[PDB]
């Protein structure tokens, strides 16, 4: 029962951190390839 | 001289007839002051019997079956997605299981001792686990049943060979899995479930991002394999409008989507193609290595506590074609963050870091030794007295663990014993009818007679055409008094006077009004089954059969309280006996010079 | 204090052991005017039983099998085209049956009371049904086991969630589909039959038939995988001068074989074009809606009364090219004509109208009221005496039909009181040894012992060698003797007596002299197992290690009448006793001083 | 009157209760002079359980054991490369047996006997074994069981329609076969073993030649699937330096491999072009018999003995084309060679073929006559004495074998004599308890206290805190002590000696030392069961509640010694069985005044 | 065994009167065709 | 175990034994296609 389930409200509050997570790495990532890109943009 | 096989043990009966030895052959020697074990008085049942039939939770503590249900959901998991060979030999589908019928393999590893008990009285999952103890490893029992070790020293490690990863923490799984109304989709790899008959809100926005990434040709034979068209419209959702997906993994916002594709669809349905930065992805071995390592970074320390060979790096290579369509090997090396290779079982590490990313937001579960899988010392066992020996070998069906080619096995204790093996520990399952431990039962007939402040005994009446017992008491007790025979007459009486007891006991019902004409052969049943000798002298007088009946030694108070004193711990026991009895012992005292 | 599950119930030895508590723990108590119910002389066999082992049809009520066959007959063909569930877990083969091994489905709908009898005295479909009855639904149990509801209103209906539709008429389908000889094609679906080592005449012609409507290109493995060529031949039918199909449905004489080809050949042959008036027809759907309408026209409302939301039209319509390639759509609107869509699960509609057209053309089937599925009202089954109820309890087994979450459910009597549960009804399934149902073995040897006239008291004679038995009597008895022990000699004189009666009754063989060797065992064995006191005096004299046996109380009319005349409902039946017995009283008498 | 499966059969409890009846309703009616028949001293258990647990042959006779092995090896590749139905239900695996979950398939030929017996006492295969031998053919039973033939005129022949081929040899197939370490292949019909991690070196150079006749396109893939790069260069072979094959039947120099790649691997592998003499061959069908015929020529007319309706001929037809592509049929006659066609079972003849060339390289097996199998003739077995009946009916399952519609059938024997049928032999298998024959038990047994010299009856002493045997016996004894109840005192006093004894005679430990908590209700355990009054007066004297036991009649040297003379066949026998049971005769004597 | 299943004469009496009956129906089919047809050809 | 197999060297002597007898039908072959060759190539 979709209602009933406890976990359903754990496991948002678990794929919300996963995602931030993942949301961070993402960002460290386009930030490295922007400081890349732009290095080779003048290399 | 009678045949062997004769002497059945206290496992191969029906239920009536297993309560039949507890009240002849544990009951009456045992004092009214004797404390059962409160360990004993909950028994272990399969929580997959419970799922499906709660009422068995009943004679369970409550407790362990929370934490057995938890810790199963999170083994199945595991074994379902291991490549290794199955530890579990059912599939839980929607709403039901399936115990699978799986071959017989027979090896080195089988138990070198056979077992030659059926257990047909135990519900199907617990009668299934013990089939697999007996037979099997003690280390594959405990894994199925959800056995969690408990917190201290005297909890034993079991040796086998190879094991599976111990997480340990709370969760619904079984429930979910075991929910009735999914979609009965050809990929059965994802249970999408319908929700007053629509696919539900959470299983509909996970497969409209899973759809982004699945090719225009095959976007038609997903849309109908889960309806979801039908749920769009229902959720207001128009799909025509849904944005393209950034199939860029450097832009990409969430990679949950793609691994779930990766994770269930893959192997079903053609993907959209992904890129990084630009170029095209050539491998899918390196897109699930990158976006598993992004989305998981934080847990990969505590991937490699379990799975220390798992290869982790500070970087990795992208095998990928720029858009002039030359091979570029793009090297990724972000501060701070670590790649791991899952390549060998990509499906079961997937899951793992799922279970681990779970438990990182769950408790972790506490349990109390169990006496059905922890047990007790075998040197402990051999300390108890001789009536405790006596009366766990009539509750229990009682067990061992030995060791044998460096592997733990369990068998019947008895079997170990003659095996001249040596019992490392004793575990014990408490015997169960009418919804209660057998133990239990006795606990609480002895408490309650006990606490019976004493009645006088009753005196001599007319008429009385009951025994105080219901309808269902006494049809109880009347199945009762035809297995009760031959035994001396003092015994005779104190193994009936406490078979009337244990059933008044639990006897709800206003009292049974014996009819007239099985009244004489009620008579003569109850006194026989006692020992006493009745005599039915039949006259014909004029066209008449009479039947008249004689019972002697003659049912007087001095006869009834003598004979139950012999019989007796105590003659304040005697008593309580009596006083208990009244109903049953008023009827015999008013029928004597019938 | 002895084991518990030692009183084995009457229901898990084998024969003989079961033959031994019926003549010492039923047939001594009954006295010999004891009228057996004649419902319990017969019992149910499982039909596949019988049909595979016609003598197993001799312990039941013909009238009752001969339903049974046709009307699983019926079920099976239901089942088997069904998309459902299959209630039924065998597979008819030609000439064997096999049971599937179908994984152990557990569910919310499961019995909630577990089964602990395993009826391994029963032949294995009735053994596999009586499984099915106490864990499953009773309405599976009674759909798979063919019963017939019989006229009254005192038959029960059984509560289920689903149920099939109710068809019952004669025929002889289980004959057919067990038919042994068959043509192993790689199409299952189409059972051709072999005659005289070649394809039977209605099958050749069927497949003829069928043929026209095969293209060009897939005949040769059509008429490979049936041997036409060799039918042909035999037949004398040259295939090369077959006319060409009319193809076009309306000048169509039958669509007897297109219908064919559609339900047991299409999913394995390419099929030629079919036309309407000239114009080629778009969809299989269409074409098989068409011609079950107009094949099967009487039989559309009967299909409604099963199915009321089945789609009947007034009007169908047909999409059709014309030879010029354009689309048209064709509406069909015969005076006096209704179509039926039956696409969603076309194979049992057209199976079903086979079962309706047949029905119409036969006879339904009626049948009396079975103990085994309709078994008494509770109440009335309370009703009766106490002798009745030890009767029935001990020559069948008990059954009870109770109802849990809407749904009727049946289970061992004791395990429904047990649970608290109230039984609705009772049923019963009388026992069966050497042939016999035991009820009815029992009511023949009461009648015969009765009939006899009394005979003389035996006297004193030299040299008896046999007790009138044959070797296989003898033999049989001799197994009985080793079981008889430790009972009160009065009684173990009387039931000694029984078991030599009861054999005597059976035994057609000329009598059987006992060797020398066994000769003082055997009275050893005879006076022990009776009671008597036996003392063996070995005596040393010379070389000579003799042996003298000593009986006591002395063997003598007085002493045998009297001590039977106690056990005995009247004198009458003591001296009956004596005359049956009258070989045997004349082997102890003459013994007695050996 | 109690219920009727309550005599449970010598045939379905545990072994601690199972060894009760021995002792109590066996060995108290042997005199000490009593011969077991050494036939009996032995048993038989199934090949694959000692295969798999070694310690299961030390109850076998080697000899009838090391046959099985070898008969078994052949039966099984017959039926493993047979089209017909397969006689075995076991899959033979590396390190490892699966019994199949076959389908119960139910027909004419089904024994018409039902078995009621489950067997759970038995090792699973010798279990598996007696289920088939019960319910299906005794040639089916003798087949999968390994039964050779012994030397001699009193061996029968099983009626039965259809047979194998009967080859017996000396081999080493089921090891091979059971050889755990193998390449698991996506083509399992090789089995390549694994010797220290590489493939050996046997199957390596078997491969190299099989993988010349492989195309250049398929290499790959076969390389693969057998890692042969590794082995290659472990085993020091440069792939790339093999030799072109000769790929010319005419100067082929082995058809070995060619054959292997025809028995192995075509079905999964694409072949190079064969040729005859510079002619390209047509048909692998005439490859294989013209390869075979070459190859095993001096085996063809043992071949035709089993299959005399095989087509051997003096010359063979080859259908061929010329390099001008041409169709040419060379029909090859060669001086004094023949050419067996095998096209409609190659795999099998394939391997029919290596077995009789095995054969025609390996000695007979000759074997004893098998109680199990070939028993003893039915009149042999009916010419015994009362006591060596009693004997073989408690100490041994009993099976007959009979005839019925044209085929012999095996049953329990009491069943044949019910169901009316004549048994033709008795066949027996000696029941097993810790690991030998409980027949050979009991022979030493008797041996043992026969052997005796008799020693003074003991002198009562103080402070014996123990019966002589060690923890373990104890423990066994203990139990014993639970079952023994009611028994006429005489009889109970032996039966208990005799327990003691039986236990003593494999009773390795140093004695165990009673502890004082357990001391009083052992006492009363040991005299209550054997039927002495033993009276427990409870005396509360100040606050202490000192109990007293009390035992009559008194236990002294004439009461034990008069009450054994009574029980025994002489009186040296009585002084034996009080010399063997010193130690508790020193406990009882020195307790009896407590 | 072909010769005495009964049900042979049984089925073929059923099997006369179904292509009967569709015999009938073919012929109202066929009827209305040629009806409708010749209206046809002159419509 | 490789080393403990007796019968490694039995079939050894097996394989010799036939494939001895092969070489021999195999001879026997040539020798007679030798015959032919020589005929047919003067036929």
């Amino acid at each position: 029962s979709e209602e009933k389930d406890p976990d359903t409200k754990k496991d948002e509050a678990i794929e919300i951190g996963l995602k931030s997570q993942e949301s961070y790495y993402q960002r460290q990532l386009r930030e490295q390839l922007a400081r890349d890109n732009m290095t080779v943009a003048s290399r | 001289m009678m045949p062997i096989k004769s002497i059945v043990t206290l496992d191969q009966l029906e239920d009536s007839e297993y309560l039949f030895r507890i009240v002849s052959t544990v009951l009456p020697h045992l004092c009214l002051d004797y404390k059962v074990c409160d360990q004993l008085k909950t028994t272990f049942v399969h929580p997959f019997d419970i799922l499906l039939n709660n009422s068995l939770g009943s004679v369970t503590k409550q407790d362990e079956l929370q934490a057995a249900i938890s810790k199963l959901g999170i083994n199945y998991l595991i074994d379902t997605t291991s490549r290794e060979l199955k530890l579990f030999n059912v599939t839980l589908n929607a709403g039901n299981i399936d115990i699978i019928n799986t071959p017989i393999n027979i090896s080195s590893e089988t138990n070198p001792i056979i077992n030659t008990h059926s257990f047909y009285d135990l519900p199907p999952f617990t009668q299934h686990l013990l089939n697999i103890r007996l037979t099997d490893t003690e280390y594959r029992a405990r894994f199925i049943g959800g056995y969690i070790k408990p917190d201290g020293s005297d909890s034993m490690d079991v040796l086998a060979e190879k094991k599976y990863p111990d997480l340990n923490f709370d969760n619904t799984y079984l429930f979910n899995i075991l929910y009735k109304d999914v979609i009965n989709a050809p990929i059965k790899e994802f249970k999408a479930k319908i929700v007053n008959g629509v696919l539900s809100r959470q299983d509909f926005d996970n497969l409209i991002g899973v759809r982004q990434y699945i090719t225009i040709q095959d976007r038609p034979r997903f849309d109908d394999a889960y309806n979801i068209a039908d749920a769009a419209r229902h959720y207001g959702v128009n799909l025509n409008t849904l944005p393209l997906p950034n199939v860029d993994l450097t832009t990409m916002p969430t990679y949950k989507h793609l691994i779930m594709f990766e994770q269930y669809f893959i192997y079903t349905y053609d993907r959209v193609d992904i890129y990084y930065n630009g170029n095209k992805m050539l491998f899918d071995d390196e897109i699930i290595n990158f976006t598993i390592s992004m989305r998981y970074q934080s847990l990969i320390p505590r991937l490699v506590d379990f799975f220390p060979d798992i290869p982790v790096n500070n970087n990795i290579v992208l095998h990928t074609r720029d858009p002039q369509n030359a091979a570029v090997n793009v090297t990724v090396a972000l501060p701070n963050v670590q790649f791991v290779d899952i390549n060998r079982n990509n499906k079961f590490f997937i899951n793992f870091f799922n279970l681990l990313a779970k438990e990182q937001r769950s408790t972790a579960i506490k349990v109390t030794k169990s006496m059905f899988w922890d047990g007790m010392d075998y040197e402990e066992y051999k300390s108890k007295n001789l009536q405790d020996m006596m009366f766990i070998n009539s509750t229990c069906y009682v067990f061992g663990l030995y060791n044998h080619n460096n592997t733990t096995y369990c068998s019947i204790l008895s079997d170990i014993i003659s095996a001249e093996k040596t019992p490392i520990r004793v575990c014990l399952l408490p015997r169960v009818v009418g919804g209660k431990t057998v133990t239990n039962l006795i606990s609480e007939t002895l408490k309650s007679i006990s606490s019976m402040t004493i009645r006088e005994f009753p005196r001599k009446d007319k008429s009385i055409m009951h025994i105080g017992l219901s309808e269902t008491g006494f049809m109880r007790f009347f199945q009762l008094l035809r297995l009760m025979a031959d035994k001396p007459h003092e015994t005779a009486i104190k193994e009936v006077v406490m078979a009337y007891v244990g059933i008044k006991l639990g006897d709800k019902g206003s009292p049974y009004y014996i009819r007239k004409e099985s009244y004489q052969d009620f008579i003569y049943l109850l006194f026989a089954s006692m020992g006493f000798k009745v005599t039915t002298r039949r006259s014909i007088m004029g066209s008449n059969n009479i039947s008249i009946i004689s019972i002697r030694p003659r049912v007087t108070k001095q006869y009834i309280v003598a004979t139950l004193m012999k019989t007796s711990c105590s003659k304040n026991e005697a008593e309580k006996l009596i006083t208990s009895a009244f109903d049953l012992l008023n009827f015999m005292v008013s029928v004597s010079d019938f």
